[PDB]
RNA sequence: GAGUUGAAAAUAAGCAGAGAUCCGGAGAUUCCCGAAUAGGUCAACCUUUCGAACUUCUGCUGAAUCCAUGGGCAGGCAAGAGACAACCUGGCGAACUGAAACAUCUUAGUAGCCAGAGGAAAAGAAAGCAAAAGCGAUUCCCGUAGUAGCGGCGAGCGAAAUGGGAGCAGCCUAAACCGUGAAAACGGGGUUGUGGGAGAGCAAUACAAGCGUCGUGCUGCUAGGCGAAUCAGUGGAGUGCGGAACCCUAGAUGGUGAAAGUCCAGUAGCCGAAAGCAUCACUAGCUUAUGCUCUGACCCGAGUAGCAUGGGGCACGUGGAAUCCCGUGUGAAUCAGCAAGGACCACCUUGCAAGGCUAAAUACUCCUGGGUGACCGAUAGCGAAGUAGUACCGUGAGGGA
RNA sequence: AGUAACGCAAACAUUGGUGAGAAUCCAAUGCCCCGAAAACCUAAGGGUUCCUCCGCAAGGUUCGUCCACGGAGGGUGAGUCAGGGCCUAAGAUCAGGCCGAAAGGCGUAGUCGAUGGACAACAGGUGAAUAUUCCUGUACUACCCCUUGUUGGUCCCGAGG
RNA sequence: GUAGAGAAAAUGCCUCGAGCCAAUGUUCGAGUACCAGGCGCUACGGCGCUGAAGUAACCGAUGCCAUACUCCCAGGAAAAGCUCGAACGACCUUCAACAAAAGGGUACCUGUACCCGAAACCGACACAGGUAGGUAGGUAGAGAAUACCUAGGGGCGCGA
């Protein structure tokens, strides 16, 4: 799915007006990311996938916080 | 360990005798006789359940599916055994 | 005839109920043959319907034989409903409805309400 | 009429009871091939008679205690052997 | 409480007052396919060393760095996996249509499909509404109001507050500091708001509530029983008719040759349960919180509110467009604070977010029980008053007498 | 309207039967037609139509004693033939893995899937319906049982084929 | 054989080495059956007993050697059985396997009827349609055409 494991940001439904005022459908999805993250605890990388907004939350937070927060580790 | 084909009961094995004139002259024929199986029998449960509910060893068991569901079985006891004078202390 | 079979709760017939027992020895109340004691014999207990003997009198036809030989005629005695029927005894020679006691051992019988006699007698 | 001595039956007795019971039920069955017509009265008797010794078993078996997968699972054990016999009618 | 071995009649022997048939509470068995489950499979089958995969628990413990791991292996136990009439919540979500065309809009967030769960669900205890006056969690009905308003100001959509009723019910956590710590973590204090909680003192707190242990006793449910009173003549048959009695806490119903309180099963009233299940009450345990006051200024649900930007829904169609949730990026303060009061700014008034739970009134019917019908009564009423989703038709979905 | 028709231009005729009834059933004798078939098997499909005895209401484009129609009984026997218990192709389903509003999509080892590869039976009798199935004779394959020996195994494996 | 360790894969030497390949062939199977024809029964089927000869030349295959061989380009499925052996792998003559008596015994499920160039299968009909494969006789013929016939089956189900 395109799910954060850390937080429930889901794509966004989201109607694109046009300039006659044209209504389409075009679902709208977050930047969610593949990267590799130093999980210090294990003094090793995990590759996860992540809404960036998490990945700014981990940094600000540490990563284990939002770890149990969502309880995602192996 | 050795299981049977099937758990069947064994006694559920066998149910009736055929009287039809054919049958009859089978067992003045061959040494045979016929029997009428539930469909779950093999010719291991039938060939060890004559062999030890009549004290005669048997020789083959042909047995067919009948055309309705039922099962029936020819049997041919060994020679030595004979058709008719066994037969007639089961009534036929 | 599906219009009349035995009715059925779930793989059974309902029994209905009657007053009435074998070998009753009863009037006939109303219908047609009317003030005929009887002794009944067999009861349909399904439809209520109460053979008592040598009353009804049924003239039917009977092919005997598998070649036409025979076939002589039999006279059967058919069904009369059991509202039909009430009680007597030959000493109070007279009809009456029926009622129940229990008696000064546990067990409880009939007692025909007009008299004093007991329909229950004894056990056989 | 009823049957106070199944339950003074042990295991091993009520068992082999159950087996003489179907064999001669076998014989019964066969009796109708050639006409032996005492079955109706005592044909069903004898049918309605394993399952007195069915039931006492699994009661028996209940106050000891065994699920029924367990019990099931046991039955089996036992009905993938045993061997026919001859009827004690001879 | 007698007769019975299902439908229709024998048939064959049986069983029963040394309770048969039968009616209830609890049990036991419940072949094979089907979640289908030992493995495969054209379902009701074959091969089988007899027994899934997912959690969980107990043990073995890959990889690299014998680390630590997760993964694998095994012995475990037995809990999730299917089904649904309609009602409900969530996700995706059309169109024919109305606008006398049609792209904004309307049908409509309807239909349908997927995903859960319940007998109800969802919502819910105030960062609410109000307006110089007051309210006080939610959910429904009335009514304000087809008003205010929105709207190619076109078709059309259309609130709410005050008012009246149905039903009422409030709690548990996150900090702050304390006792642990193989530095995660658990224990206890702490939960309220014109501001509480971390701080300072007793004359030995009790009443109150909830729950549970198993336990006791009525009340009902699942069998049932007693239960009043009449006959004659008429005519194939009487319950009608003419005559003559009676009962009525019982002229409610179904039958009975033709309609009847007095023929039958019954009904009012009354008695009744092993055992199982219900709605309550009580006897003994935990548990109840603000019994009070005062002077400090610690914490008061962190990548969240805001903002920019793209939207969705709000009765409200980007409009001065508030509140309400979302995608991208920046990204506060906390009480000599912050949000709302229809841009925004001041002053005042209300409420205090980013954690959670909770009964009722409420919508529903494939159904069960009781009753009722200015409802049908044989091309009507269920499509179906007999082997009716049957025969038949289609490869199939499906149609269907 | 008792009107068109009665489903090809192989072709019927007789004698004698059965019967209440014969062009229509049976048996002869004759004529005739197919014969790369209008013959005999067999895969599929059908699914009780096969056989025997009664029946003739409806069916048969006539008739009916007759039927593939109704009723009652009966019938199809494999170590070798076909399939499964062996193998795999196209394809299918795919643990884990990846991807995706949900369902689900892609995908590896595995597992199924034969139309294919491994593998062992022929002749003659019998009989209302079965016969490479039953009987007679002679064969073949697989697993045990017995003897002498070597003690060395079977799998995963690497090769031929 | 040996050289880079079993086994092929590759190297070289060499082998009373010159024959190997396959349908037919012979014998037994079958001193047997089988059989035309004889003599009786008979509700005219049926059975009974007997039962002679059972050999050669021709032609010929759209079976067989046969994935022989030649020629082609467009270059023709896989995996099990089955045969050889390394870490001679867990296990070990107690559970093992081979020459082996080719000696004795045993031998699992499912289909089998009937139609099948069809009156019963698919075209709604007992439809002058359609339906894979197998066998393939005589005369004339180049021939599986055609024409007339064996084997076998039928005379087409309204008639005069």
């Amino acid at each position: 799915r395109r799910i954060c494991p850390f937080t429930g940001k889901k794509s966004n439904k989201a109607n694109r007006v046009s300039h006659s005022n044209h209504k389409t459908k075009r679902l709208q999805f977050v930047n969610l990311q593949y990267k590799r993250v130093w999980w210090e605890a294990g003094k090793r990388f995990v590759k996860l996938r992540l809404s960036t907004k998490a990945l700014k939350t981990i940094e600000k937070n540490g990563l284990d916080a939002v770890a149990k927060k969502a309880g995602i580790d192996l | 360990l050795k299981y049977p084909r099937r758990i069947l009961d064994v006694y559920q094995i066998l149910q009736s005798p055929i009287i039809t004139e054919a049958a009859i002259k089978n067992i003045a024929d061959e040494n045979s006789l016929l029997f009428t199986v539930d469909v779950r029998a093999d010719k291991k449960m039938i060939r060890e359940a004559i062999s030890n509910f009549f004290g005669v060893k048997v020789r083959k068991v042909n047995t067919l599916i009948r055309p309705d569901g039922t099962k029936k079985a020819y049997i041919m006891l060994n020679k030595e055994y004979n058709a008719s004078e066994l037969a007639k202390k089961i009534g036929i | 005839r599906w219009e009349r079979k035995d009715c059925k709760p779930n793989s059974l017939p309902k029994l209905h109920k009657r007053h009435v027992k074998v070998g009753d020895t009863v009037k006939v109340i109303s219908g047609g043959e009317k003030g005929k004691i009887g002794e009944i014999s067999k009861i349909h207990k399904h439809n209520s319907t109460v053979i008592i003997k040598d009353l009804n009198f049924k003239t039917k036809h009977v092919k005997s034989k598998e070649e036409g030989e025979q076939g002589q005629i039999i006279k059967i005695e058919a069904a009369i409903h059991s509202s039909n029927v009430m009680l007597i005894l030959k000493e109070q020679e007279v009809a009456d409805r029926v009622g129940h006691k229990i008696l000064e051992d546990v067990r409880k019988v009939r007692y025909l309400i007009k008299t004093g006699e007991i329909v229950d007698t004894p056990d056989r | 009429d009823e049957l106070k001595e199944l339950r003074t039956k042990t295991n091993e007795q009520l068992n082999e009871e159950i087996l003489q019971l179907k064999g001669e039920l076998f014989m019964l069955r066969l009796q109708r091939s050639a006409r032996e017509n005492f079955k109706p009265s005592d044909f069903g008797r004898m049918r309605k008679r394993v399952a007195r010794m069915l039931t006492v078993k699994r009661e028996r078996e209940i106050e000891q205690g065994v699920g029924k997968r367990l019990s099931r699972k046991l039955d089996k054990a036992w009905k993938r052997s045993i061997v026919v016999r001859p009827p004690p009618s001879l």
